[PDB]
């Protein structure tokens, strides 16, 4: 019946948020380095 | 008929005494549920009058915890319901029309201060669920749900657990059993597309795999509301 | 006050006409008056609406509820927002084509 | 709001148990049918003013950003008008900006 399609969609959907997750990795280590720069210059000014 | 009514007169004698009667009522709920039902099954009047007789017993307020029980039984056994369709029906006895206003009155009082939420967590408790119509109207369902996530989830993580007993238990592939599957499904849908923070609650809990295991049972109903729950998890 | 058992409508022409069916105001037969002042808000003027809302908020009027649709009280609101006396009330009642806003209420923006 | 795939009205025809609320048990039939026929058609009232207070909320809406596209006639008056045509710091004069 329709439910076959509905395996398919639900599989297609699934395997879309795969690559949607993959987007916010990435996403979260370009952020990673503007983090760490904000993290070494707070340390920086508190050796200073 | 004749030891149905001599059975009658025993439980009656004894629910006399409020101490006996309080003692038997919690040793024997599902005794007096079924007594109560059979009271408007039955067609005889003298076995009317003496079942409405013995439930009054038990909920007279000389019983200890006579409140108590009277709401139990009412939200349980759905005890009000049965008195307000006795109220409406005739008998041939003024004593049992007595009893069964009397009934009526304290199945009222009983239902004055209740919630759906009560017979939701009622029905929770119970482990039994026939689609009932707080399960239905989206209001319950929307006034409830910030009280479903209360308590680290403590309705959520009861609801997977019957979902996972009905898994467990779904090989028998009952209509009741099939019933109440759907109708755990359905409350488990709509707690999880309201108030989704209780989606990693239910993954870690295993009632995700559930639900996407009950996806092979062969019932229709199940099929849908399966799918349904998968949708609701990822799908759209 | 007991002369105060009076219900003046200055909105719209429909709204004016329903709460006029509805039976709010009569007309003075002394001042040849009625609480029905029926105003369009892109007819007369706004100057005519702030007097008509003034003598209704004031000179000893007999009107309790003051009805004015928010269309018309929108280009009155530096009128509605002075009448912070508390009788006689005044409500932003919806028009035709022009749904009351939660932002537009003089009275509910006192909290 | 729950969505309308996970609606159980088919879940409650597969049952169709009336409730207290809809109706009272004991109410008579006549009392019954015309109270839930009251309750169900003032229920189908408020969403056909709340659809209507939602239609002319979006008639708002469009006739903002119709007035934001710039078209003189429904577009800001300043830009419709010159400052210098206009009459302006003039008790006896006035300006038409049509």
């Amino acid at each position: 019946q329709v439910n076959d399609e509905l395996n398919k969609m639900q599989a297609f959907i699934r395997k879309e948020a795969e690559e949607k997750a993959k987007e916010i990795q990435l996403k979260a280590d370009q952020e990673y380095e503007i983090e760490k720069t904000n993290i070494v210059r707070n340390e920086t000014n508190n050796i200073d | 008929i004749q030891l149905q009514y001599h059975s009658l007169l025993l439980i009656w004698l004894l629910t006399f005494n409020p101490v006996f009667a309080n003692e038997l009522v919690q040793k024997y709920l599902s005794d007096f549920l079924d007594l109560l039902k059979l009271v408007k099954i039955t067609i005889k009047e003298k076995v009317s009058r003496l079942c409405i007789s013995i439930i009054l017993q038990c909920c007279s307020t000389r019983v200890k915890q006579h409140k108590k029980v009277i709401k139990q039984l009412l939200l349980l056994g759905n005890a009000l319901p049965t008195v307000q369709s006795l109220s409406e029906r005739k008998y041939s006895d003024e004593e049992l029309r007595q009893d069964i206003s009397n009934l009526k009155e304290i199945l009222e009082n009983e239902y004055q201060e209740l919630t759906s939420f009560d017979e939701y967590v009622a029905e929770l408790d119970s482990k039994l669920l026939c689609w009932s119509p707080p399960h239905v109207d989206n209001g319950f369902w929307s006034d409830n749900i910030d009280e479903f996530k209360k308590d680290n989830y403590k309705i959520f993580r009861q609801l997977i657990e019957l979902l996972q007993a009905k898994v467990r238990n779904g090989d028998v592939n009952a209509k009741q059993e099939k019933i109440i599957i759907q109708v755990a499904l359905n409350d488990i849908t709509h707690v999880v597309e309201l108030l989704p923070e209780s989606i990693d609650v239910l993954d870690k809990t295993g009632g995700k795999a559930d639900i996407m295991e009950l996806l092979n049972h062969s019932d229709s109903r199940v099929k849908y509301e399966a799918l349904k729950a998968t949708q609701a998890i990822i799908g759209y | 006050a007991e002369k105060r058992t009076l219900i003046a409508v200055i909105a719209d022409e429909d709204t004016t006409t329903g709460l006029l069916l509805a039976g709010i105001g009569q007309i003075t037969p002394e001042t040849q008056e009625k609480n029905f002042f029926v105003y369009q808000e892109g007819k007369t003027t706004k100057e005519e609406i702030t007097d008509k809302f003034n003598h209704f908020t004031e000179e000893r009027d007999d009107i309790a509820i003051l009805l004015i649709n928010q269309h018309i009280a929108e280009n009155i609101r530096a009128r509605v927002d002075s009448f912070t006396n508390a009788f006689p009330a005044i409500l932003e009642i919806p028009s035709k084509d022009h749904p009351y806003d939660p932002e537009k209420d003089s009275v509910l923006k006192r909290v | 709001t729950l969505p309308i795939n996970n609606m159980p009205v088919p879940e409650y025809l597969e049952n169709f148990q009336w409730q207290t609320r809809k109706f009272k048990l004991d109410k008579s039939i006549k009392d019954l049918i015309t109270l839930i026929s009251n309750e169900s058609s003032q229920l189908d009232a408020d969403v056909r003013a709340t659809y209507a207070n939602y239609n002319s909320a979006k008639t708002n809406l469009a006739a903002a950003e119709r007035k934001k596209t710039g078209d003189l006639s429904v577009r800001s008056l300043h830009d419709i008008v010159k400052p210098e045509d206009f009459v302006l710091n003039s008790e006896h004069l006035t300006t038409v900006l049509v």
